[PDB]
């Protein structure tokens, strides 16, 4: 491979499928690495911009 | 959705993860006034008139009267 992919889908940071559907899914799908697009909602944007930690201990650099 | 009191309004909108109801106590704002939530009441009779808080600036002068003695 290159420095510029391709890469698989368990990588991908998006809301895939589950189970027999996932089966499916890389049997009737184009290229399989894809994704569906759809964020995954535990990770972004959590925790919320208005409650990050981070903003008690910072300082003007 | 003016009717979403604030807090709720933030809340709603991903802005914090904990809501006004559970957030604790020093993070909540002072009121030395009481509160009144009112929504935008455009279209109804409510809607908010605009003023002058100022008087007009050259105050002109209240006539009175002298004789010729
Ligand atoms: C009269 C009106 C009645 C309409 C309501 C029909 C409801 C219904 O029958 O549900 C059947 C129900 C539909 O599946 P589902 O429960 O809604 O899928 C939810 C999964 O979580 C799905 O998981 P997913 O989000 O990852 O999606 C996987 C998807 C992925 O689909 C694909 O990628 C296949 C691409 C399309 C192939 C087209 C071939 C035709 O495959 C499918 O969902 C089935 C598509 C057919 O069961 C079937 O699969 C029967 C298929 C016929």
């Amino acid at each position: 491979m290159l420095p510029g992919g391709p890469v698989p889908v368990f990588k991908k940071y998006t809301v895939g499928s589950k189970g027999i559907w996932e089966k499916l899914r890389v049997l009737l799908a184009i290229a399989p690495n894809r994704s569906t697009g759809n964020p995954i909602v535990p990770l972004y944007r959590v925790p919320t911009p208005g409650s990050r930690p981070e903003a008690n201990v910072y300082q003007d650099p | 959705m003016s009717q979403v009191e604030p807090g709720w309004h933030f809340w709603l909108g991903y802005g914090v993860d904990t809501a006004p109801c559970n957030t604790p106590k020093e993070k909540l704002p002072i009121r030395a006034y009481p509160y009144k939530f009112q929504p935008n009441y455009t279209g109804t009779p409510g809607a908010f008139v605009t003023y002058n808080t100022l008087k007009p600036k050259i105050s002109a002068w209240e006539p009175v009267t002298k004789q010729r003695s």
